[PDB]
RNA sequence: GUAAAGCGCACGCAGGCGGUUUGUUAAGUCAGAUGUGAAAUCCCCGGGCUCAACCUGGGAACUGCAUCUGAUACUGGCAAGCUUGAGUCUCGUAGAGGGGGGUAGAAUUCCAGGUGUAGCGGUGAAAUGCGUAGAGAUCUGGAGGAAUACCGGUGGCGAAGGCGGCCCCCUGGACGAAGACUGACGCUCAGGUGCGAAAGCGUGGGGAGCAAACAGGAUUAGAUACCCUGGUAGUCCACGCCGUAAACGAUGUCGACUUGGAGGUUGUGCCGGCGUGGCUUCCGGAGCUAACGCGUUAAGUCGACCGCCUGGGGAGUAC
């Protein structure tokens, strides 16, 4: 990770100047066409930062929930997290899916109580009616907390992409003291983010970029 | 209010030169022609109120450089109100 | 109209740490400059500076702490509509001896530890803590 | 702001307050000293009554006042400055700002006449009313008063109240760009003074439309109303008085400071873009707030000065 691939990725691309959150200025560089230049003269040491405390969390039984469900990131935030054996959540935050962890656990309890039901055959015996609702029942908890399911308890550390979009999980983060590593764009708040990544969160090259330097560095942690 | 050729002669005649549109003899005695010029709109127009603000303005403010003058130097301000025929 | 510079650097100092500013500037005078002195001798500012000829600006640099403001509150005491002398047996503690009282006494202007240790009261500018 | 509470608005004397530099003074202020601040009392330390209360020896204290001698940062006085606040000048700009005079077109009403004939008008439905003595409708001509469609706009101007066709005369303020000038001339303001919607009052005019009062027709249990048909003060003009309104942003004036976004309007600089001023609408961040909300036009953070509040009623009444 080092400038040229950023600029090829188009991480310097933010919102329209309208849209942007004052508390971005420190990163931002310029106003083009009316739209808001990050200052990647900063992305890099700050997410260079941001990958080492990964790493230091992860090379020491660490536990990464990757977290991305603007529809131009969920496939792409499965596939980086499932690429190092860590947890996503690509398709809307359960509210309290932390904080709450107590109750959605029991949802991930009725996920496998029901997918090991799925192979043991158990919809043999229904009136065709009960048998493709508990299918419902599945493709639903697996839509939602399919990336979860082996996370078996809280984490040590969240990977947000996009702080405005999923400014839900990062209270929660922040309300039970995980730290939190983040894109922050020029329209986000970076106040409750640990590790903030000014850069583009809506190209999907570039948060392709984000994800595989992530994935990488939890890697290279565990391995290690 | 006066045209650019009173103005102009009252600068020239009270001032210390014609640049001198600032000094405190030129400004009271802009002030002077204005109010006495002004006497005769008023005595036609006599419910002309919302310009008679304007021209209370010009006493009040007449009055306060006067007394600026009259503190800061006795004997210009008493030259002046001799030259203008002010009472005080 | 402007009838107190002195609150209006304090105000200055207490605004721009709210806003997390680097620095404040104000017009100079030598009164704000023993102030700013006594400021950051005492460690609440980093550094002052005056520039111009003329019309002298005083660039005083905040400082902050861990995210924090350092100057947690800076008062005026002694205003134009009130002005305040105290002996030096009744020079204020500020914060039980933790922030200062800013004096102006007859040998210059010092905090109330300085003013009690000369033995001599004055106008109690400000408070800082 | 909405709980009680910002004068309707302004000018302004007394008063309070006062940008910046140097010198001087030493009044305030500060330091030390001297005199005084009765004793008792209070307080601290001891001492006496078996203890205590009581009594009592020394201290502290009596925060004050005066005088003398020092200090000079701040405040004040005085002297000289300075230009950043305040103001003058030059050139332009927008504006329902004000006063006076003139004038235009639309419409209502009335009057005269032509055509024409049985209705019109009105309501929820009616009726009163108007109409064969020819209404209503329609056309022509005339008189008179009042108001200015469209433009027109969370547009503009004004201290507030307010201000709207067009033209002229007289006149106030605001703002912008370059400079030049004066050199703190400033801010606020009890009392005072001025302005101050509508209604009302006096005198003299005017009177189309509208309309308190009043009359009739309805409605209704009643209907001193709401609805209908009429209709006088008044609404209009001149001059004088009155001095009050939910005169409201229910938010006093002046200055400084403190993240943003989208507009409106009015200037100006440079090359439809990028700046830079004035006024203004909406949203919103910190902060503030009981909350609602306010939020660079603050109800945020501060300073100067003024006005005002202190449970409900009695009462903004009585005298
Ligand atoms: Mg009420
Ligand atoms: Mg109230
Ligand atoms: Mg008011
Ligand atoms: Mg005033
Ligand atoms: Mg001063
Ligand atoms: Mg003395
Ligand atoms: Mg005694
Ligand atoms: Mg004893
Ligand atoms: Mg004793
Ligand atoms: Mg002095
Ligand atoms: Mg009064
Ligand atoms: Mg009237
Ligand atoms: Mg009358
Ligand atoms: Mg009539
Ligand atoms: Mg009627
Ligand atoms: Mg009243
Ligand atoms: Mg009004
Ligand atoms: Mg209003
Ligand atoms: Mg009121
Ligand atoms: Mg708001
Ligand atoms: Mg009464």
């Amino acid at each position: 990770v080092s400038m040229r691939d950023m600029l090829k990725a188009g991480v310097h691309f933010g919102h329209q100047t309208r849209y942007w959150n004052p508390k971005m200025k420190p990163f931002i560089f310029g106003a083009r066409n009316k739209v808001h230049i990050i200052n990647l003269e900063k992305t890099v040491p700050m997410f260079n930062e941001a990958l080492a405390e990964l790493n230091k969390i992860a090379s020491r039984k660490g536990k990464i929930l990757f977290v991305g469900t603007k529809r131009a990131a969920s496939e792409a935030v499965k596939d980086a997290a499932l690429s190092c054996d860590q947890f996503f959540v690509n398709h809307r935050w359960l509210g309290g899916m932390l904080t709450n962890w107590k109750t959605v656990r029991q949802s991930i309890k009725r996920l496998k109580d029901l997918e090991t039901q799925s192979q043991d055959g158990t919809f043999d015996k229904l009136t065709k009616k009960e048998a493709l609702m508990r299918t419902r029942e599945l493709e639903k908890l697996e839509n939602s907390l399919g990336g979860i399911k082996d996370m078996g308890g809280l984490p040590d550390a969240l990977f947000v992409i996009d702080a405005d979009h999923e400014h839900i999980a990062i209270k929660e983060a922040n309300n039970l003291g995980i730290p939190v590593f983040a894109i922050v764009d020029t329209n986000s708040d970076p106040d409750g983010v640990d590790f903030v990544i000014p850069g583009n969160d809506d190209a999907i090259r570039a948060v392709t970029l984000y994800l595989g330097a992530v994935a990488a560095t939890v890697r290279e942690g565990r391995s290690q | 209010s006066l045209s650019t050729e009173a103005t102009a002669k009252i600068v020239s005649e009270f001032g210390r030169d014609a640049n001198d549109t600032g000094s405190t003899e030129v400004q009271v005695a802009l002030l002077t022609a204005q109010i006495n010029h002004l006497q005769g709109h008023f005595a036609e127009h006599k419910k002309d109120h919302h310009s008679r603000r304007g021209l209370l303005r010009m006493v009040s403010q007449r009055r306060k450089l006067l007394d600026y003058l009259k503190r800061k130097d006795v004997a210009r301000y008493t030259q002046l109100i001799e030259r203008l025929g002010l009472r005080r | 109209s402007m009838q107190d510079p002195i609150a209006d650097m304090l105000t200055r100092i207490r605004n721009g740490q709210a806003a997390n500013k680097a620095a404040v500037t104000m017009p100079s005078s030598k009164l704000k400059v023993a102030i700013a002195n006594v400021l950051k001798e005492e460690g609440f500012i980093e550094d002052f500076k005056v520039e111009g000829d003329t019309k002298p600006e005083l660039e005083l640099t905040l400082k902050y702490f861990q995210g924090k403001a350092v100057v947690e509150s800076i008062q005026r005491v002694s205003r134009p509509g009130l002005r305040i002398y105290k002996r030096k047996d009744e020079l204020p503690k500020v914060m039980a001896g933790l922030g200062i009282a800013v004096v102006s006494t007859s040998k210059g202007v010092m905090t109330d530890r300085a003013a009690r240790q000369a033995g001599l009261g004055g106008e109690i500018i400000c408070y800082v803590a």
